């Protein structure tokens, strides 16, 4: 139940690859990592790599610098009904959506009986993932689903200025007025 | 297209006619409680109204939801207020709930509209979406506290709203509802209530003293105390050890002085027990009282709005019984905020206090809270009902302090002295029935008796003998010793005792004949009071529900159903008047 040697010996490999600059090898390794069958015990690490991909796939290439994984620039999931990625925004939104959906169920519900560290870590992770989602989605001029996502995330915020302010700004930009005024007053 | 406008007017005409008929019926019912054949109005209008009511009361489930849709199309406020005008059909509530769920942003009036959205499901606990209650205006404290009981499953949004509504009131209001807050910790799977308690204790001062005094007693279960409850005993110990020590400076000195003075004045009862009955006990009690000195800044726990001035060193008088006694103090009344500010720097009457050791003092708190709520309702309505809510505070397991009403005069002592009816006593005291003083005394007696009888019927209080009723100098009658209520009944639930105690002497006080005018005044007063107190069922239900797990002997499981049934929530005003008149008349002879 203690993964101590595999994690370092596998992660520092692509860390050094990024340090040297072998971007193609690293992104191909990530692509073949994501193709593995999901494991319930590894979900947490999945989060990491997924978010890491969302960090690199938006700031390291352009449209003409994209290539299909079947060519150079046991059981594997396949089929024809699968959603083949087309553009960077498509797969980025898909990864962010699945990450948010899987992270909502893992929330600590702000237990706060006597300890605070776990809730702080959960809040930081939620904040960073929602910030990534809103920066990814706001560029296209699509606001209402952003308002919906902030409404979904509203569960965590109790005395946080950042989340309330973001939700109010998104609601006011969407078009609604009364709710925007009420959240502005709050 | 004339047909469109024609039907557009016809529907509104029909709805307006129905509403006017209902309002006129309610007003004429309120006019005279009894039938009163002498009083009469236009016959044709009454007949037409009755015919229209009969015509409209036969509507099926259909052609009535469309009425709700039309009312919503007119104005959402009218649709929300529609179920208040009672219609004996459950489709109205379902349609209103569906409409308000479809668009919750159209309404922001909290006292009625919140309950149509808060309970998406009563106990099912599903579908966590579209619930945004972080914008509704604050409501009454009982409504917020209802979310922490067993009525609703826990949910973060409801708890957050409850904390928010609880954190928008002056300290005295929170001081009124202290026991419910501490009892809410049992179902508090979360820690929001604990954080609110810590914040409130840090903010004010007297709230902390009330909190510690209440929580000291509740840790144990028995009267003497040898078995801590396995549920929240450890949590109570942790909270009490956490709250103390945090305070420092003048507040710490004030707390230490107050607690030391209370311990010094309390230990006398324990000290006096070994000495047997006799003058030796009385003189020892006097010496012990003389030993204690007066410390400036102290205040009586039962009366947190006064500052004690001095103690009388000759008023000690233990009573029969367990070693209780009676004490007399000279006190000054200042207030609450001024007292709070003056306690950190250093209209005068006398008060009497009774200290009881070894008996529970928790049911009386519920009884007096309900009495105070009824008094507030009656005062707001504008009627004339007299009730005296004497105060009492329990401080230690089995230990409590009870206020004494000024000029105490027990009925049992007067009966022993006279061995005759109270009518002769009143005639001797005031004179013949033709004088004005007798009339005023009779009016006050009727005022007190009507309210007390209504309360006694409503709360189902048993064991009311001649030794419990208290008579004042003016003529009002006051009840005491509310130990038995709801289900508890001395003698083995024989049940031959009537709901309302009416002897022959009290009847002949009112003239002795059912056709006498004072009896009619009493009847109409009771009917009006019962009709006025009805629309506040939910608050009392929540208050009595929140404390079901204290394990008091009175509770037996079926109290809630009977209490809700006794209010008759599916009844019209005239039927309610008929019911109350019938139940009152059935208890006579």
């Amino acid at each position: 139940e203690l993964g101590f040697f595999l994690e370092t010996g596998l992660q520092r490999a692509h860390v050094l690859y990024f340090k040297n600059g072998n971007l193609t090898r690293g992104v191909g390794r990530f692509r073949e990592l994501l193709r593995a069958v999901e494991t319930r015990t590894t979900q947490n690490l999945r989060m990491t790599i997924a978010r890491q991909l969302a960090e690199i796939l938006l700031r390291g290439m352009c449209e003409q610098s994209y290539w299909n994984p079947l060519e150079d620039p046991a059981r594997v999931y396949s089929g024809e009904n699968i959603f083949c990625p087309q553009e960077n925004t498509e797969e980025a939104l898909l990864l962010l959506l699945i990450s948010e959906s899987m992270a909502n169920r893992d929330a600590v519900l702000s237990r706060i009986p006597e300890h605070k560290s776990d809730r702080l870590i959960s809040l930081q992770s939620a904040s960073v993932v929602y910030d990534l989602l809103t920066i990814a989605l706001g560029r296209r001029g699509q606001y209402e689903m952003l308002s919906e996502c902030l409404e979904r995330a509203m569960k965590f915020a109790f005395e946080e200025f950042h989340l309330w302010y973001q939700f109010a700004l998104s609601l006011m930009a969407a078009g609604k007025s009364a709710r925007a005024v009420k959240v502005l007053k709050e | 297209r004339g047909s469109q406008l024609h039907k557009y007017y016809m529907k509104r005409r029909t709805l307006l006619l129905s509403l006017l008929a209902t309002e006129i019926e309610r007003l004429i019912t309120w006019y005279n409680p009894l039938s009163a054949p002498e009083l009469e109005l236009d016959q044709a209008g009454e007949n037409s109204v009755a015919n229209w009511r009969s015509k409209y009361i036969s509507l099926s489930e259909k052609q009535w939801k469309d009425n709700v849709n039309l009312a919503w199309s007119i104005s959402p406020y009218l649709a929300v207020q529609l179920p208040a005008r009672f219609k004996n059909t459950e489709a109205i509530g379902n349609e209103v709930t569906r409409l308000v769920r479809l668009d919750p942003g159209a309404v922001s009036d909290v006292p009625e509209a919140i309950k149509f959205l808060v309970t998406w499901h009563t106990i099912d606990a599903d579908a966590p979406e579209l619930s945004h209650v972080l914008c509704w205006a604050p409501t009454d404290p009982p409504t917020g506290l209802s979310y922490f009981s067993s009525m609703y499953p826990p949910h973060p949004l409801t708890a957050q709203y409850g904390v928010k509504v609880l954190r928008s009131f002056p300290p005295d209001a929170i001081l009124f509802y202290i026991p419910q807050i501490v009892q809410a910790l049992r179902y508090d799977k979360m820690g929001y209530v604990r954080e609110y308690i810590l914040w409130a204790a840090s903010k004010s001062q007297l709230l902390a003293h009330q909190f510690i005094w209440n929580m000291k007693t509740n840790i144990y279960l028995d009267e003497e105390g040898h078995q801590k409850d396995p549920d929240i005993g450890d949590l109570l110990d942790q909270l009490v050890e956490e709250i103390t020590g945090s305070l420092s400076g003048p507040a710490k000195d004030f707390y230490q002085r107050e607690f030391d003075f209370f311990n010094k004045i309390t230990n006398v009862s324990a000290i006096i027990k070994p000495y047997p009955k006799g003058d030796e006990r009385k003189k020892a009690c006097l010496s012990a009282l003389s030993e204690v000195k007066v410390q400036p800044g102290c205040y009586l726990p039962s009366n947190p709005e006064a500052i004690v001035l001095d103690i009388d060193y000759k008023s000690g008088t233990p009573m029969q019984s367990k070693a209780p006694y009676l004490a007399k103090f000279k006190v000054k009344r200042c207030g609450v905020s001024e007292l709070e500010k003056e306690g950190l720097r250093c209209k005068i009457s006398w008060q009497a206090a009774i200290f009881k050791v070894g008996d529970d003092c928790r049911q009386d708190m519920l009884a007096l809270q309900i009495i105070d709520l009824f008094k507030n309702i009656f005062q707001l309505v504008g009627l004339d009902l007299f009730v005296f809510p004497y105060r009492v505070v329990a401080t230690a397991p089995g230990c409590g302090v009870i206020e004494c009403i000024p000029d105490c005069t027990s009925r049992d002592q007067l009966g022993r002295q006279t061995d005759f009816g109270m009518y002769d006593y009143f005639t001797r005291q005031y004179g013949d029935e033709s004088t004005l003083a007798f009339q005023q005394a009779r009016y006050n007696f009727i005022r007190s008796m009507a309210a007390y009888s209504l309360l006694l019927f409503l709360l189902q209080i048993k064991d009311r003998h001649n030794g419990n009723i208290m008579l004042d100098k003016k003529g009002h009658i006051i009840h005491i010793d509310f130990g038995f209520m709801f289900e508890s009944s001395p003698g083995g639930n024989l049940g031959w005792e009537p709901d309302i105690k009416l002897t022959d002497e009290m009847v002949m006080i009112m003239g002795g004949k059912m056709e006498a005018t004072p009896f009619k005044w009493f009847m109409e007063m009771c009917v009006r009071g019962y009709l006025a107190v009805r629309p506040y069922m939910d608050a009392v239900v929540s208050l009595v529900t929140l404390m079901l797990d204290t394990g008091l002997p009175c509770f037996r499981g079926q109290t809630i159903k009977l209490l809700k049934h006794r209010f008759s929530p599916n009844m019209t005003e005239r039927e309610a008047a008929n019911f109350i008149m019938k139940v009152i008349q059935s208890c006579f002879l």
